[PDB]
């Protein structure tokens, strides 16, 4: 009943009141602890005051505007407070997200007109006060954003999101456009959808635009001034109730339409999202309301909650704030960009740069494959054209940018060069060794290798200190990481000027030291090898890429075997080898190696070749090799699905381990955000890292269980499954 | 204790789902007239000691809401004693109102009792009910919930059954239902509809292809490949079943049931209560079961109940829900195929989902006294309902 | 042949219907709590031995239809042999989801079965379904369909119960329903409804009045007189009996059956079940019966079946310890009371529906239970249950303590 959070016998005011002569309040939000606005315990105890003077003084309020003093709206909940949730902390959760939605529901059920300026950012519960709102107002200025984005944090709209949009599109658009992928949208693409009514040019036109709307409606509309559609007595939700026959008819498709898209993966912030919205279109608003808040309550004081809030919040900003940046170095702009190679890896990274606005040197050893590089710009800018992405003017300008070539002389005025030629130490040196003399003295050499060490390839450059590891991941156009390699002679200059070009082209960085096999490469062996481990202990190939899907990752792990050629993993096998037995060592191979062997003696080495773990025609991947069965005795060999999944999981995460004890590794959130951007590792899980002090299973929670559930793979997969001792004591 | 003994067992004809015959017919007309047809085969029959009526209906909304039973009982000017319930089991709804009568008579707490179903699939359509299995997200996220033709295709596929092995049933089915309409063998169980002139609406079961052909099944397109597709309920099965790749889509509808409308009726009763009445028993009910396979076990129940093995029956009867659970049926229990479904299925003449039950027991009925032969096993399919008759 | 017993009655506390705490409780969610309790009592129990789960839902459509007996078994984990059927003989669904189950475990070809029911009249109002002896009018017109609601009220004019009489019969029920709860005889019998969180939602039944005055229900205005005059019920009734002149509308919001949400269970096995599981037997079901009377009066049902159960184990009134009917109208009560002539102090002894709340499907099932819980707190030997039913049907049945 109270719109405060306690109710027996201090924190600070973030409103500021304002009435008119007209009798039109403004509400401004302006937390001076911070720089944006966020549904913290101070502005629960603002907003109840606002909310309880609204009510008081109902007789002298024509209207009410809600708007802003930062430069974002309003930046949503309080991330840092619902990751310490705890699941005996349910009653807390529960009792004040209900606190927060009857303010909101106060605003709303007021009589009176309420407007929001929106004066930028309005995402999470930023969103859902402007949607407690009768109108909402947007300037269209650069950098704004609407949405409702906690089911990328593992949580689900409680502040009213679900409810209301449900109320506003139905069950079905509003799951599918806002609410189960958390999409941000601009003011443009808001006003669209229907999540934004009206937009101005500047944000000084928008508490005007407010005060006249308020003034044109009372006297156009008096009987329905601030009376939300849902409010009156005829509504009728668009799409129809659960019990409309039009609904009930394609209502059971909508969970097997979703267990079809997760895979089977256990994100459970999908499925509470879906839930809370059939389940609060057949009851009333304020019933609805409370059905969101205990699942709400369900998903913050979970663990994937948990997982998530810590990479793509706290590790995700760690990162975007020079976490592995150096910390003396300035800024060099960069001029032209010079990439070697038209493959896939080299016409992708040009397409990503010339995106960005730089201009691209592509170098190939003929020009026609040079422009057979250019061409995969092409046919994706074609594709964005037909669909309405980009311009002509722009995408004209995009092409431009890209100038292909076959001579070495044409990168002359090039101050960063990607290299992105064939897996060959030998060739490295000597590409590089053609073009160090033409290219600017103070240019960047960069290297998009995969297992070669940066130390090595270095010794065929004159100037070692420019000479760094940009490891880019296929396709470069969607995966979103970039790892920086950092050798021996690498200087802290050169691994500034690549993360700050990482973020010039809109991806993430990640600083790693020299190693064989860097991070992404050596964890993601790991991943692959157990799957072509258990084809050869004789599990189904089936039953092996549903554990691969099931575990969360985008490919199951066969069909990755594919795109990656078994003929690299055969080289990474002897490379290995070598570095063992010429050291005077016993090596210890993999079982998977023998799986490697007979797929290349049976000329079955991926996609590439046009025949691999699947069966290729015209390019299109359709359907396992039957062929593959009778190989490999598949069927003889019935583990559990759960135990295929965890030996996935298991062997990513006990590598991660690795890779911070020898120090590849910096800091932890380097470990998740590249095992997700780069390797694809479940985002439920929160990262390879998190993982261990994030597991759950039937075992227990946390790094204990972690460990109890490692040695019960190792007593009955192999010893490999062993934790370090760093994770015991 | 007591012996659970069947007097009579008649059914309706079976309408069709498209310009039906019975679309103008409401469903509680539809058990009136089989009632009517008891008082017209038993006119000095004292209904007072009829104590129960049970009927299965799987979609008891609209015309078959409000216990469809106890309207029965009302409408056709039963005794208000005689009581009125309706039940659902889904498919085995009607074998479950015939087992249910047939264990309130065992209990003695009960003497004469009518049983059946009644479901007019053509004015309530399935789902009209709603339910949580479908309309509830995380019920439905939980359970996985898969519709029966995806699992049929799933067994077809498991199993090893092509097209061509499912589509030979189909016209097995057809050839077997249009010999036994030829024979007569329906003619007294079947009761025409009328209206309430007196006028004829049906006399057949005329969902039936008597001239299907193997080519003909051939030419139809798998069915059950739209919904696979738009609702994702493929991938939902294979991650369950995960060491299956594909599913082969092979159910048309040619070797499913048939949306159908129509109506059984039952009674069941003591040897006591047919010899006060004056009614000759015609079957012993021997044993029922109830149980589950994996999301045959309640036949192999039913048959360990009875003391009984699989060469001990001589008439078995599945429904023909699909045509793959009936040759998954077969093989495991290697049941001699002059011997099962023997005058056709729900393939040929249709499928009413509330009252099937109670239409392939009075069929076994008739056939055990045509063929003179003694025991008769009914079964119906992630539920199994499984019953033992007896010639008397 | 077997001999059935009740190891376990349980039920969930029973919300109002305007501004309900079961409002936002999907009625599967509460069979499924139910089903978690039981496996809290026994956590060692084969479920592979529960051969049936059989529910009574009188309207099941919506989120009660689709056989919700076999969604409470898939949504609750259990074994996929454990059956799911859903049954509905109006008001009494509830008891003869009991019966059914006590007759297919005397059968010899069932061992264990849960049985009880679930009704969210909140949610899913009473004739939702439909139904042709309502919305047929060529049945309607024929059947002489009348409501409950009018035949109380000619029950009341016929008998000669005055609006004071039956309003004692609320406050009556109001004040033996306050005792038992304070007295905590419902302690272990109603299980609490709780969230995915475990937050508590409901504990107790919503509907109670206990500071129900005689003063207080004489302000009720007769609830059943919009339906007399609009619909025009009264001179249906009045033209099947003819000998009254007019009806006597004495029936309000406090003296009839309040309109809750609720969902009760009871397992029900044979000796041997017990046995092998381990179970305590707390009844047996002695026998039970079915019958009724006139259809338009609809509510006289009982007492041909009361009788009928009596005479079939050899018992009378002097035999039976406790009499349990459903207090749909307090009218139907007093006539019960009357015909049988049954002591005011063995008669509804925990309150009854007037007090507490009627959810139709599963109120068989949840005064089932109260009785076995009296019985054993009092140490006496036999109850009597019995519910009148819409189209004037009867259910009874007769437990015995062990
Ligand atoms: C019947 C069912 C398979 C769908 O059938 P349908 O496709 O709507 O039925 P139709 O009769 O139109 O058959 C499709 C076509 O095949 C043809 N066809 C059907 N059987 C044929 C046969 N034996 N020979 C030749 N053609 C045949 C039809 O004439 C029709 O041709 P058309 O499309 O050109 O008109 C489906 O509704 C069903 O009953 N599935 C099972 C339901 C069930 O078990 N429910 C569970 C309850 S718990
Ligand atoms: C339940 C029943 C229908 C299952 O049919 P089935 O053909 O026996 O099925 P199976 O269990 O053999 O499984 C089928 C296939 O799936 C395979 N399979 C099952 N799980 C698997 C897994 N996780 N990975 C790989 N293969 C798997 C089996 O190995 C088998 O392969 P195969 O046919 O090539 O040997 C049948 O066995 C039956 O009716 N049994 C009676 C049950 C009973 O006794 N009930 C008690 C009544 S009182
Ligand atoms: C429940 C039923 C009586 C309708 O009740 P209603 O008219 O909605 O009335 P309510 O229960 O909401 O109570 C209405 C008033 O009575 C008052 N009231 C009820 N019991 C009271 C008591 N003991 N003391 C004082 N006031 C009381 C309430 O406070 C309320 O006052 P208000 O109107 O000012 O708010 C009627 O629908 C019914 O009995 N249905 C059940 C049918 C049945 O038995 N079986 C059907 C099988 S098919």
């Amino acid at each position: 009943s109270s719109h405060h959070h306690h109710h027996h016998s201090m924190p600070d005011n973030t409103i500021q009141w304002d009435k008119d002569a007209d009798g039109i309040v403004t509400l401004t939000m302006d937390d001076p602890s911070g720089s944006t606005n966020v549904m913290n315990e101070a502005y629960i105890e603002s907003m109840g005051k606002a909310v309880d003077r609204l009510v008081a003084e109902k007789d002298s309020i024509t209207g009410v505007v809600v708007a802003s003093a930062k430069k974002t709206f309003f930046a949503g909940g309080d991330v840092k407070t619902m990751i310490q949730a705890r699941p005996e902390d349910a009653g807390d959760v529960f009792n004040t997200v209900e606190t927060i939605k009857r303010q909101l529901r106060t605003l709303e059920t007021l009589g009176k007109p309420v407007v929001a300026a929106i004066n930028g950012a309005a995402l999470g519960g930023g969103l859902e006060i402007a949607l407690a709102c009768h109108h909402r107002i947007a300037a269209d200025v650069k950098g704004s954003q609407l949405g409702l984005p906690e089911v990328t944090l593992g949580l689900l709209p409680g502040g009213g999101g679900v409810t209301r949009t449900v109320r506003m599109f139905g069950i079905q658009n509003a799951f599918v456009s806002v609410l189960a992928q958390g999409t941000r949208f601009k003011p443009a693409k808001a006003k669209e959808i229907g999540l934004v009514d009206e937009l101005v040019a500047t944000v000084e036109e928008l508490v005007p635009a407010a005060k006249a709307w308020i003034k044109e409606e009372l006297k156009a509309n008096p009987d329905g001034a601030g009376v939300q559609p849902w409010d009156k007595k005829g509504y009728k939700m668009p799409g129809g109730t659960p019990s409309s026959p039009g609904l009930a008819a394609i209502l059971p498709s909508f969970p097997s339409n979703l267990r079809k898209q997760l895979k089977g993966a256990p994100m459970p912030a999908p499925r509470a999202i879906l839930a809370a919205a059939v389940e609060g279109a057949q009851v009333d608003f304020d019933t609805a309301s409370r059905i969101e808040s205990r699942y709400f309550a369900s998903l913050v004081t979970g663990q994937v909650a948990k997982n998530m809030m810590q990479a793509f919040f706290f590790d995700l900003q760690a990162i975007n704030a020079g976490g592995s940046r150096p910390e003396g170095i300035g800024k060099t702009p960069i001029k032209r960009i010079g990439v070697l190679g038209a493959g896939m890896m080299g016409a992708g990274i040009a397409y990503v740069s010339a995106k960005a606005g730089y201009e691209v040197v592509l170098k190939d050893v003929s020009l026609e494959a040079a422009a057979k590089g250019k061409g995969y710009s092409e046919k994706l800018e074609a594709k964005a054209l037909e669909r309405g992405r980009t311009t002509q003017e722009r995408s004209d300008a995009l092409l431009a940018r890209i100038t292909p070539t076959a001579d070495a002389a044409d990168f002359k005025g090039v101050d960063f060069v990607i290299e992105a030629v064939f897996e060959n130490q030998e060739l490295k040196h000597k590409v590089f060794g053609e073009i160090e003399d033409i290219v600017e003295p103070n240019a960047i050499l960069g290297s998009n290798t995969s297992t070669l060490p940066i130390t090595g390839l270095a010794t065929g450059v004159k100037r070692q200190e420019d000479f760094i590891g940009i490891h880019f991941f296929s396709p470069v156009d969607k995966m979103p990481l970039v790892e920086i390699i950092k050798g021996e002679k690498t200087s802290d200059e050169a691994l500034a000027r690549v993360f700050d070009y990482t973020l010039a082209i809109g991806k993430t960085p990640i600083v790693v030291n020299d190693s064989r096999g860097f991070f992404t490469s050596r964890v993601i062996g790991t991943f692959v090898n157990e799957a072509l481990a258990m084809l050869g202990e004789g599990v189904e190939p089936a039953s092996i890429e549903q554990a691969g899907s099931q575990a969360g990752y985008p490919a199951p792990p066969l069909q990755l075997s594919d795109e990656l050629n078994l003929e690299l993993m055969h080289k990474i096998a002897v490379a290995t080898r070598k570095g063992v037995e010429d050291a005077g060592g016993t090596y210890q191979p993999h079982p998977a190696e023998a799986v490697v062997e007979k797929m290349i003696e049976l000329g079955r080495s991926g996609r590439l070749k046009g025949a691999g773990f699947y069966e290729y025609a015209d390019g299109k991947r359709s359907g396992l090799w039957p062929g593959l069965r009778e190989t490999f005795k598949s069927g003889s060999s019935q583990p559990p699905l759960q135990d295929m999944i965890d030996r996935m999981l298991f062997a990513e995460a006990l590598e991660t381990q690795k890779c911070l004890d020898e120090g590849v590794l910096t800091s932890t959130a380097d470990a998740n955000i590249g095992s997700i951007m780069g390797i694809g590792f479940p985002p439920w899980t929160g990262g390879s890292a998190q993982f261990i002090v994030g597991y759950s299973g039937p075992a227990g929670t946390g790094k204990a269980a972690f460990v109890a559930r490692a040695r019960e793979l190792a007593a009955a997969y192999g010893d490999r499954f062993l934790p370090p001792e760093s994770l015991l004591s | 204790s007591e012996e659970a003994f069947i007097y009579e067992a008649i059914r309706t004809p079976r309408g069709k789902q498209k310009n039906g015959s019975l679309h103008e017919v409401k469903p509680l007309s539809l058990v009136v007239g089989l009632i009517d047809e008891l008082r017209k085969r038993h006119p000095d029959l004292d209904e007072n000691l009829i104590s129960d009526v049970i009927l299965g209906c799987v979609s008891p909304v609209g015309d078959q809401g409000g216990d469809i039973a106890r309207a029965a009982v009302l409408a056709s000017g039963m005794p208000v004693t005689s009581g009125g319930v309706q039940l659902n089991r889904f498919c085995a709804s009607g074998l479950e109102a015939v087992n249910t009568a047939a264990q309130k008579v065992r209990s003695g707490w009960d003497d004469l009792v009518l049983a059946g179903g009644v479901e007019s699939m053509s004015r309530v359509p399935m789902g009209s009910d709603g339910g949580a299995m479908g309309l509830d997200p995380a019920t439905n996220y939980d359970v996985m919930f898969v519709p029966q033709s995806i699992g049929a295709d799933l067994i077809a596929t498991i199993e090893g059954f092509s097209r061509e092995d499912v589509d030979a049933y189909a016209l097995r089915s057809q050839q077997k239902a249009a010999e036994a309409w030829s024979g007569g063998y329906f003619a007294k169980s079947v009761v025409p509809v009328r209206d309430q002139n007196g006028l004829l609406i049906l006399d057949h079961d005329e969902h039936m292809r008597p001239d299907t052909t193997k080519e003909g099944l051939a030419k139809l397109k798998p069915a059950f490949e739209g919904l696979a597709a738009l609702g994702g309920f493929d991938d939902v099965a294979l991650q369950k079943y995960h060491w299956v790749e594909k599913i082969n889509h092979v159910h048309t509808g040619g070797n499913s049931s048939g949306i159908v409308d129509g109506a059984a009726l039952v009674m069941i009763g003591s040897a006591a209560a047919g010899k006060l009445q004056g009614l000759t028993p015609r079957a012993r009910i021997v044993a029922t079961a109830t149980s589950g396979a994996d999301p045959t076990p309640a036949t192999r129940k039913v048959l360990d109940r009875a003391g009984l093995t699989v060469d001990d029956i001589d008439l078995f009867e599945l429904n023909e829900a699909f045509a793959s659970v009936v040759l998954k049926f077969q093989k495991d229990l290697n049941i001699p195929d002059e011997k099962l479904n023997v005058n056709g299925g729900a393939i040929a003449m249709g499928h009413p989902l509330g009252a099937t039950g109670a239409m392939i027991l009075g069929t076994m009925v008739d056939e055990l006294e045509r063929r003179n032969a003694r025991r008769a096993l009914i079964t119906l399919c992630g539920m199994g309902v499984a019953t033992i008759i007896e010639r008397v």
